[PDB]
């Protein structure tokens, strides 16, 4: 949903929501992957090569 | 796709799909109860009054 108020000098908040289509939380759960240092990557990963 | 299902159709479909095309998995309980919650995009005719 686009907040138009300050368009074209605007900033947006776009969601990406991922879930299992079949399984509930008791059957399949999620955790964030950890980096080479063991730090939780709780964000969209950005590889500079790609 | 492996089981009998009701053949639900959107009777007032305008130009989209008439029935479910996304055949997601069903949850089957030991009592024989089945829950099936497919997604769909419904394109339905609606008489628009523009007065
Ligand atoms: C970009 O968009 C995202 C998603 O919309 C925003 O993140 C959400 O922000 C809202 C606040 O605007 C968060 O909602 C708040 O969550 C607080 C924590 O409770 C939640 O988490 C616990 C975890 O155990 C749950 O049990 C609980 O049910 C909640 O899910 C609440 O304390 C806040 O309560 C306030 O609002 C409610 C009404 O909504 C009132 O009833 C309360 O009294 C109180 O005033 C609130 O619900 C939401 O959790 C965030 N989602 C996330 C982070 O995933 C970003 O903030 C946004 N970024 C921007 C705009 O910069």
């Amino acid at each position: 949903a686009v907040e138009v108020t300050y368009f074209p000098f605007d900033w947006q908040n776009c969601s990406l929501i991922f879930r299992s289509q079949t399984y509930n939380a008791e059957e399949v759960e999620f955790t964030f992957a950890v980096d080479n240092d063991g730090k939780t990557i709780n964000k969209i990963d950005i590889d500079t090569e790609a | 796709e492996k089981i009998w299902r009701p053949d639900l159709v959107l009777y007032n479909n305008a130009d989209g799909d008439f029935a479910i095309v996304k055949f997601t998995k069903v949850l089957l309980q030991y009592t024989g109860h089945i829950t099936w919650t497919p997604p769909a995009i419904f394109k339905s005719y609606c008489e628009i009054i523009v007065t």
